[PDB]
RNA sequence: AUUAGGGUUCGAUUCCGGAGAGGGAGCCUGAGAAAUAGCUACCACUUCUACGGAGGGCAGCAGGCGCGCAAAUUGCCCAAUGUCAAAACAAAACGAUGAGGCAGCGAAAAGAAAUAGAGUUGUUGUCAUUUCAAUGGGGGAUAUUUAAACCCAUCCAAUAUCGAGUAACAAUUGGAGGACAAGUCUGGUGCCAGCACCCGCGGUAAUUCCAGCUCCAAAAGCGUAUAUUAA
């Protein structure tokens, strides 16, 4: 017949449950802004001619 | 004003023509008002004549002015 | 109901939410001046926009206009007293050229760090928030305190603070109380 | 072209009044036809009762069964079709349940590949549907 | 550096005014307490003000509305010095006299008075007050 | 409110003016009312009764029932602000006042502002260590405030006053193809579930779904819907 109301939610129940891992807390407020400012403008020297990636990923497939 | 109608007994209608300014368009439009004025039997105005009127107490339902001069 | 206490907003959000040129420039200001959030920058932006708006209106009027003579001298007195401009720059045209860092430099957070009371701009903010800094012998706990040039020399450690003439702080007080009670 | 006379303000006023009706947005705001046909009657939200769960096929070139419900509004007994967002949220809705409905974001226009659906389910049994989806709350009864 | 000292209180008077209409003197009282631990009690300020102005009885000084300055070390309020104790007990508001001890006892709850008045509107003669 | 300017739009709502006290219409008194916590009648509702009768008008305050997407306490006080009045205050001797004020509730909106700061050594910066001081949240008071309380403010001895190290006192809300700041990442699903304001993604190697990780944006705020202004 014209489709099924069943199968609703199929993928959410299919997806294996991966627990969210525990990490140390991050600074909040001004400290977090200071932490981000250090990485962008103080942790490295800018090399012109190549853009800067803030979430560069390891190679795969 | 200017006399508009002279068909009532001892009463006349006058017209006050003026330009009203519309702010948005920065231009004028022609407008007029009509007033019922008591005319004493000492003036005998004609349609098209121009008169000077003065405010007085209500003399009828629509009359609030009296003819003071005819030009 | 029947309450007539005025209130108004002091900041405005940027029209374009994601501009890499503006985001990088504002992040540079946030980390250099130790600001908590972007609202502090935008609060300064609103202040700068008000003064420039008034200056532009005054420059339209002729020089002899009483509004230009009165209101024009008032704003320059404000710029000179708070250090936004310089005494040498005594024309309304220099109000138009004011920049955001100029106001940011006059903040108590920047002044304390520049004066040497704190070894970092972040040290200055926490020191001010911890009632260790006094301006003209008055404790100020507001980092956004705009310091006048006249009161710049009167900034020092608070009388009641352990860094000035006050009693001992927290860790020393509890330790001595711990040392006494442990007997 | 247009009139330019200094004493021609009446013509310019009349011209704008007549031509403002050609604007579909301006006409809709100044006419009651849209509100009379609007099931919400000009409201942002409306409460209703679920009549049945139905599956609506996505428009070409999409291929899906968008899960919707038939809702009868309490305020005016008008029947509407409302989309149920997120994955598996249809299980949170039952027959004769009290649901809060909202617009779909385009002010009465159909949204996405769903053929003619302009409403979505926002709350069910007085608790937010998205909160149930994230397990922040639990459905009473 | 710290210097352990006795906490001393200094009374400062400003905007002093004498009005014979109410038989008193009005002034703003400023209190300087650089090393005080907490707030200066109003009783202590009354004693110092009485000695400062050389009044016979300290009970004829009335103080109220003391606001501590931000950052500590200062307090400002209002003070009245009456010609005699009789004038103070005659012109001072009841709530201020209650703080000093010689105040009238509180009346019954206003709610109960409202019920009694409304109940009496039914009665005609000699029933009111039973 | 939004706007370079011209404009567009909102104004039930604090002040001024008008109107009304369920619906209508009459009227007495009075300087002033076509009054409604005044009267009379009718129509709608509605309460008590011993059945003969007698009543009621929250679009005042608080609070109920409905209605709905949608809006608080059946609280304290006349201390302030005023009104009325035969009336200063006080003395056996305290005028009323839900007008008003003060608290409760209250992420409408608005202002200020924490969630850390300095180092040591090891591995210019990060990281593992390692100390050092500081401070609130909070708990308290000779007290202060207040009509009385409650909030602020002051203080942690003045002879004599509690307290951060996973500072667990643990920040969230939406996103990461394009518009539009941020992943050729890793698993799971195969035009299904779902996403997607728009363009589009998914039919077995998904930059878009469900997840983990990482990253981005704003931040004690942040999404969504509907109006409205600019665009
Ligand atoms: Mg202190
Ligand atoms: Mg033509
Ligand atoms: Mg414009
Ligand atoms: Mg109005
Ligand atoms: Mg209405
Ligand atoms: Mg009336
Ligand atoms: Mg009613
Ligand atoms: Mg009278
Ligand atoms: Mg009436
Ligand atoms: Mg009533
Ligand atoms: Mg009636
Ligand atoms: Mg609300
Ligand atoms: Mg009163
Ligand atoms: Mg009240
Ligand atoms: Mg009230
Ligand atoms: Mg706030
Ligand atoms: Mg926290
Ligand atoms: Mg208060
Ligand atoms: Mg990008
Ligand atoms: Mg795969
Ligand atoms: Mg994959
Ligand atoms: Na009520
Ligand atoms: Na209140
Ligand atoms: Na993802």
């Amino acid at each position: 017949i014209h489709g099924s109301l069943a199968r609703a939610g199929k993928v959410k129940n299919q997806t294996p449950k991966v627990a969210k891992q525990e990490k140390p807390k991050q600074p909040r407020g001004r400290a977090l802004k200071r932490l981000k400012y250090t990485r962008r403008f103080l942790s490295k020297t800018v090399k012109p001619g190549e853009k800067v990636h803030m979430n560069k990923q390891p190679p795969g497939k | 004003g200017v006399v508009h109608s002279t068909k009532m007994h001892r009463t006349i209608i006058i017209r006050r023509n003026y330009l009203h300014f519309i702010k948005k368009y920065q231009r004028y439009q022609k407008r007029h008002k009509s007033l019922a004025v008591h005319c004493s039997p000492a003036f005998d105005p004609k349609q098209g004549d121009e008169v000077v009127i003065g405010q007085c107490r209500p003399l009828s339902k629509t009359i609030r002015y009296n003819v003071l001069e005819v030009v | 109901m029947r309450n007539y206490n005025n209130f108004n907003r002091v900041w405005k959000a940027p029209r374009r939410p994601f501009e890499k040129e503006r985001l990088d420039r504002e992040m540079k200001l946030c980390g250099q001046y130790g600001l908590r959030c972007k609202r502090e920058i935008w609060r300064v932006n609103m202040t700068l926009s008000k003064m420039r708006r008034t200056a532009r209106l005054l420059l339209t009027l002729p020089e002899n206009h009483p509004r230009r003579l009165l209101e024009g001298s008032a704003i320059m007195r404000r710029c000179h007293e708070y250090g936004f401009l310089d005494e040498e720059k005594d024309k309304l045209d220099y109000v138009l050229s004011l920049t955001v860092p100029d106001i940011l430099e006059r903040r108590l957070q920047t002044i304390v760090f520049k004066a040497g009371l704190a070894k970092s701009v972040h040290h200055a903010r926490v020191l001010i928030q911890q009632r260790h800094i006094a301006v003209a012998k008055q404790i100020v706990t507001i980092p956004s305190f705009i310091v006048r040039v006249s009161s710049e020399r009167h900034i020092a450690f608070a009388d009641a603070s352990p860094f000035g003439n006050g009693r001992t702080g927290r860790v020393k007080r509890v330790r001595a109380k711990a040392a006494k009670r442990h007997a | 072209t247009k009139t330019n006379g200094q004493n021609a303000a009446r013509k310019l006023v009349r011209l704008r009044c007549r031509n403002r009706w050609a604007d579909k947005g301006w006409k809709r705001a100044h006419t009651f036809s849209a509100r009379k046909a609007n099931p919400f009657g000009g409201s942002s939200h409306a409460k209703g009762i679920v009549l049945e769960k139905i599956g609506v096929g996505a428009k070409q070139p999409n291929s899906a069964i968008r899960k919707c419900v038939r809702v009868q509004l309490i305020k005016n007994d008008k029947k509407i079709i409302a989309f149920v967002p997120n994955d598996g949220c249809l299980h949170f809705i039952e027959e004769n349940d009290e649901v809060l409905v909202s617009g779909f974001g385009r002010s009465g226009h159909a949204v996405g590949d769903i053929p003619g659906v302009r409403f979505k389910i926002v709350k069910v049994s007085n608790v937010g549907l998205y909160a149930l989806y994230r397990q922040k709350k639990e459905k009473p009864r | 550096v710290f210097q352990k000292k006795k906490a001393e209180v200094c009374i400062r008077t400003s905007q002093f005014k004498v009005n014979k209409l109410l038989n008193r003197k009005q002034f703003i009282v400023e209190v300087n307490h650089p090393h005080w631990c907490g707030t200066v009690p109003t009783q202590l300020i009354r004693k110092k003000l009485a000695t400062l102005y050389k009044v016979p009885d300290a009970s004829q000084v009335s103080l109220f509305g003391f606001k501590t300055k931000f950052g500590g070390g200062k307090t400002t309020g209002f003070g009245l010095i009456y010609d005699d104790l009789a004038s103070l007990k005659r012109f001072e508001p009841n709530y201020r006299k209650t703080r000093m001890g010689f105040g009238k006892a509180r009346l019954p709850a206003r709610k109960s008075v409202k019920e009694r008045r409304n109940r009496n509107k039914k009665l005609r003669g000699k029933a009111k007050g039973k």
